[PDB]
């Protein structure tokens, strides 16, 4: 489902906290 | 039948903050939805540069799993070159990648879904949606 | 037997691009 | 079988320049010669945003229709967004369209033909050759 994905795993918090587009 | 094509802006905060209100978004537009292979290219450049890799990584597998991933593909090109150039004629930034999206996208009349509407906007010829 | 298109000599043989063309590329 | 992408540098010199190196290259060549779509789009926006688009147009599709375009695909992506991060750990980027193409020749095992080593030559994996 998608509710097992939001409720799953987390990214860390870091995670593309930028997004770095050149 | 895909309608909506993400950006990597929705899909960056979808993953770092799973809100509540597009997991309704979600739920209600499944097979509706894709992203392109521009965007899956910056999301996992982020999980691997990030922290936690493996990890992320995962988050990042079981997010694409669910969704169509478009090949950015000749027709894509094109109407990503055609817009570069009308921006051009009008002076107006915007970055490499969103440019690919929103060509990816108009290349199949797909709307884009985009927490960043001001980068978007001035592209002609886009139809945006934001879901934030 | 190898399927090949029109031949590579045609092509650059013919007349070119304008001299503007691609001066610059343009990469960010 | 394909075993070279030519590199956007490279096209674009080929069509300015029209070189004997390159001709006889591409003879010897034919049928295993590509580009990614990335640079089909660089070409088009050249080409739309000079002052003979029309006539411009038309050279690049001829020189397009002579070889493949492939693609930016799935694994094309994947493999692009680890480069990128192993280039980021390392601190030397590439810029981002050559970065596309290197990742897009990577995950096919094809050759990356450019006149740029030295920014080529750093990117993980890679093979390379210099058509000049
Ligand atoms: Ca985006
Ligand atoms: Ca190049």
């Amino acid at each position: 489902s998608w509710d097992s994905w939001f409720d799953g795993e987390g990214a860390s918090t870091d995670f593309m906290s930028t997004r770095e587009q050149p | 039948m895909l309608k909506f094509m993400l950006d990597t802006n929705t899909c960056i905060f979808t993953i770092k903050n799973k809100p509540e209100h597009i997991r309704e978004r979600f739920n209600l537009n499944t097979s509706r939805m894709c992203i392109s292979s521009i965007t899956l290219m910056e999301l996992i450049y982020g999980a691997e540069k990030s922290l936690a890799p493996e990890r992320n990584l995962a988050v990042v597998e079981g997010f694409i799993s669910r969704l169509e991933v478009l090949d950015y593909d000749t027709q894509a090109a094109i109407h990503t070159g055609q817009i570069r150039a009308e921006l051009a004629r009008k002076g107006t930034p915007v970055g490499p990648y969103d440019q690919m999206i929103a060509g990816h996208a108009g290349s199949r009349g797909l709307v884009v879904v985009t927490n960043n509407l001001r980068e978007f906007e001035r592209i002609p010829g886009i139809r945006i949606e934001d879901w934030c | 037997i190898t399927p090949v298109g029109e031949s590579w000599d045609s092509w650059f043989d013919g007349e070119g691009a304008s001299t503007d063309f691609m001066s610059t590329r343009e990469q960010p």
